């Protein structure tokens, strides 16, 4: 524009025309002249002026307010609580738009991390994402998608589409490496096995209504029918579809990647991959 | 004998996972605005004296912003050409709805312009309007 | 309280104020009410429903407990089926 | 006061030699080289103090961690014994609280 | 034969190609050998001096260490007794020979140890630096686009009178892609010059830039440069190292 017209009059810039951003810095005061000498902004004579007043919640001798009110256990067990990230569904339709995740195919966390969708950290005890209600009267696309946890409305807005969700559970060593595969394989150890859930969250995964990895395939149509007939839709029939083949995939439940078994080693450098041959490993990896 | 075999055709999995380091350009519809309700930019561009630029995230740079907790503010951030002009047409379009000529501020460094309010949702229709 | 600690060289946090409050994400806190559970037999039915309550903190002491804990204790946390989810923003506050 | 009676000899200054010269060059090693250098590993000084900062205690206690078992007697005396008058200036005396 | 070359990655619409002229160092008098486009987002960025302020500041002094020291009262020679005793002598009340006010003793508030400067600007605001400096030199008329640094002969003699003949400047910075196989003529001629410097592409800084009147590019050069900087603009922010391997990038 007009402002690099002027750069031709000016003359040249050189490490001797540097000048700041107006404002972007503050003066420093020392204690030298009248104005913040002599006392030096300490006051008179005291325990305040020579440097040794108490500490932080003294009270001067009475019991302080920190101290008089009574235990209670607001905090109790925080570190071992479970955390899921929320995932709503606008958030959802808004990143298939923008092309930032790619429907054709089976989502699950790697492809919603490897998108910037969502930021997940292991070690602040994220255990995965939960699907979330809000914005599902707009929702209008046709997906498969893995999630940890799932609310009664998310599941009937997905599926209302013609679409597949389901619940499955990951442990804490697992869980790292889905979001960050990559690091693993320079590693050069074998991919371990997948754990069970815990004996409190087995009711839940096993549990038709709540689409569990592991509950029983047969009892799946009731529980789709009868959320078309309490949200008013008619349940559609995704056999017929084309692509009934990608949106029934669904990985074994001791597998973390979808073509990849447990036991394996992945040699990024040349593009191989390597299988053991021994019975004893075999047998261990397979159970 | 060695006890590992190595097989190349299972690799193309390992090539899924890999993260991608550019931003994908949004892929075509055939019927706008998007169910989300995200708009490309018109074609042809418009003819004005001022040209805004989107974000990386193709999205209209337009912002809520607050300071000393009760101040409340919106920006608009990324402007080529006159700035001036754009400050002439904001004040046009604001001022029946406020009443009164809103208050402004222009940084011609930085190219932004700053009003005082909180009016990003007028704005963002306002310049979807205009095809920017 | 420990500004600089010998070992990393930060701040640490008074144990004793995380066993009594509960902070929300926007910056309240929470208490019980001191007596709560003693001598009950010589209170009267309305001062002992008072005590049961939970109850909010001033402006000072919202103050003085942010400086005696670490930034730890002041993120977002997901708890599925949290009891307090609903009390960790403001709405139609003007202030 | 008392001041000199004659002036000192001049101070030449060469701004062309070989160090002024080719100041700043590889600066920008990682951007430009694709991430295989941080520009931090281009510092040159103390074990304990490249590519960091801290304060006067901070460096104190640093240092002891990676040389303090190398050290000699006397210098490793008095290294211990600064760190404990700075633990209780910095804990317990200063005008805020 | 006009030299015309295009950039690779894609214009924005709305904003116009610059251009300047290729030339050829092989004469005195082959100034214009082509002609040539620059992206406008590198070359034709807004004039931001207080961004050039930062990033020349910045690396002066993320490589400071300052090695003075002085000696506390606890660390000189000496010292352990009362000299006298409290009351009776008439002198001020005194309690070790080495305190501050004594001479000899030692310093109250002085310089301790080595002690680092470092800090790090981020990475895109570093980025943004380069590109606002080599705006700086076009619009001022203190760049030259070369094809190639081959030169007819060795004598250092010569390279100074082409830069009298075609109005250079005092100090002049040369820039080539790839440091092995800069051309052997080259290097004989500037290795005696204390002001013509040659330093490879990936050596390019801002505070060279200032410190060197003239700036001199070759053409394979200027596709480097315009690939990187661009790139800094629609990425991702990073979920682990760069330098591990990723889909798209090198
Ligand atoms: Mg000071
Ligand atoms: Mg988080
Ligand atoms: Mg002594
Ligand atoms: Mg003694
Ligand atoms: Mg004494
Ligand atoms: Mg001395």
């Amino acid at each position: 524009g007009t402002s690099l017209d002027l750069l031709r009059s000016l003359p040249r810039v050189s490490l001797a025309n540097l000048k700041p951003s107006p404002n972007s810095r503050k003066r420093e005061r020392r204690p030298r002249d009248r104005r913040r000498g002599r006392k030096c902004g300490r006051g008179h004579k005291g325990e305040r002026q020579r440097g040794t007043r108490p500490r932080l919640g003294f009270e001067g001798g009475q019991t302080p307010f920190y101290i008089r009110i009574p235990k209670y256990g607001f905090n109790e067990g925080h570190s071992f609580r479970h955390q899921y990230q929320p995932l709503s569904l606008r958030r959802l339709q808004y990143l298939i738009d923008l092309g930032r995740v790619d429907p054709t195919q089976p989502i699950d966390l790697t492809q919603l991390v490897n998108g910037r969708g969502v930021t997940i950290q292991p070690l602040k005890r994220d255990y995965g994402v939960q699907l979330v209600e809000e914005g599902a009267d707009t929702f209008q696309a046709k997906i498969n998608i893995e999630v940890q946890l799932a609310s009664e409305l998310a599941i009937a807005a997905i599926e209302k589409n013609g679409g597949v969700v389901t619940t499955a559970f990951y442990d804490p060593r697992s869980l790292e490496i889905l979001c960050k595969p990559i690091p693993f394989f320079l590693r050069g150890q074998p991919i371990p096995k997948r754990m069970l859930p815990p004996e409190s969250l087995v009711p839940y995964y096993t549990d038709a209504k709540n689409r569990g990895y592991l509950a029983d395939p047969a009892k799946f149509p009731e529980a789709r029918l009868e959320l078309a007939m309490k949200f008013g839709y008619v349940l559609p029939d995704i056999t017929k579809d084309e692509l009934f083949r990608m949106l029934s995939a669904r990985k074994d439940p001791r597998q973390i990647f979808f073509g990849l078994a447990p036991g394996w080693v992945v040699n990024m450098a040349d593009k191989k991959i390597l299988k053991p041959t021994d019975e004893n490993l075999l047998k261990y990896y397979s159970s | 004998n060695p006890g590992f075999v190595e097989s190349v055709d299972e690799y193309q999995f390992v090539e899924r996972l890999l993260p991608p380091t550019k931003i994908p350009e949004p892929p075509k519809h055939k019927h706008y605005p998007t169910p989300s309700g995200w708009q490309p930019p018109r074609d042809p561009l418009p003819s004005l004296p001022y040209f805004v630029r989107r974000s990386r995230m193709h999205n209209i740079p337009v912002y809520k912003e607050i300071t000393h907790g009760n101040r409340q503010m919106t920006l608009i951030r990324k402007v080529e050409g006159d700035i001036w002009a754009l400050q002439k047409d904001v004040e046009e379009f604001l001022s029946p709805l406020l009443g009164k000529t809103p208050i402004t501020q222009v940084n011609e460094v930085t190219g932004t312009l700053r009003i005082k309010g909180y009016f990003d949702e007028q704005l963002k229709a306002w310049l979807l309007e205009k095809g920017f | 309280l420990t500004y600089c600690s010998t070992r990393k060289g930060k701040r640490k946090t008074v144990k004793s104020v995380v066993h009594r409050f509960l902070r929300l994400h926007s910056g309240l806190w929470l208490r019980r009410k001191a007596g709560y559970k003693k001598k009950l037999w010589k209170k009267s039915t309305a001062r002992k429903k008072r005590l049961r309550e939970f109850v909010f903190c001033s402006k000072t002491q919202s103050k003085l407990l942010d400086k005696m804990t670490t930034s730890f204790w002041k993120r977002r946390n997901w708890y599925a089926g949290d009891p307090y989810q609903m009390y960790h923003d403001r709405t139609n506050l003007r202030v | 006061a008392f001041v000199r009676l004659t002036l000192p000899p001049p101070k030449v200054v060469d701004r062309w030699n070989e160090k002024r010269a080719l100041f700043g060059v590889y600066d920008n090693i990682g951007i430009l080289g694709n991430f295989e250098k941080h520009p931090k590993e281009l510092i040159k000084g103390p074990v304990w103090l490249r590519g960091w900062r801290g304060n006067e205690l901070q460096r104190c206690v640093r240092k002891k961690k990676f040389v303090g078992n190398r050290m000699f007697i006397e210098d490793l005396h008095n290294l211990n014994k600064r760190i404990s008058y700075l633990y209780k200036h910095f804990n317990r005396h200063g005008k805020y609280r | 034969d006009p030299v015309l070359r295009k950039c690779e990655l894609r214009i924005p619409v709305h904003r116009r190609p610059v251009q300047a002229w290729v030339e050829s160092l092989r004469g005195f008098e082959q100034e214009r050998i082509g002609l040539a486009e620059l992206h406008p987002d590198v070359f034709a960025t807004a004039p931001r001096l207080d961004i050039v302020h930062q990033v020349a500041i910045w690396q002066r002094n993320f490589r400071r260490i300052s090695y003075a020291n002085t000696k506390t009262r606890a660390e000189v020679s000496g010292g352990g007794r009362k000299p006298w005793q409290q009351k009776g002598s008439g002198r001020a009340r005194h309690g070790s020979i080495r305190s501050p006010l004594w001479r000899g003793g030692g310093v109250a508030h002085g310089p301790r140890g080595p002690t680092s400067y470092y800090y790090m600007l981020p990475m895109k605001v570093r980025a943004l630096g380069l590109k606002v400096a080599l705006t700086v030199k076009l619009m001022q008329d203190d760049l030259h686009i070369v094809d190639s640094l081959e030169l007819p002969t060795a004598d250092p003699q010569y390279l100074t009178e082409l830069a009298q003949y075609r109005h250079w400047g005092s100090s002049v910075l040369l820039v080539d892609l790839t440091h092995e196989e800069m051309p052997k003529n080259v290097v004989a001629a500037t290795s005696g010059l204390n002001s013509f410097n040659l330093i490879p592409a990936v050596g390019l800084n801002v505070y060279s830039m200032l410190k060197h009147q003239t700036l001199v590019l070759t053409l394979p050069s200027v596709a480097f440069l315009e690939d990187k900087l661009l790139w800094q603009d629609s990425r991702y922010t990073p979920l682990y190292p760069f330098r591990l391997p990723y889909s798209d990038f090198p």
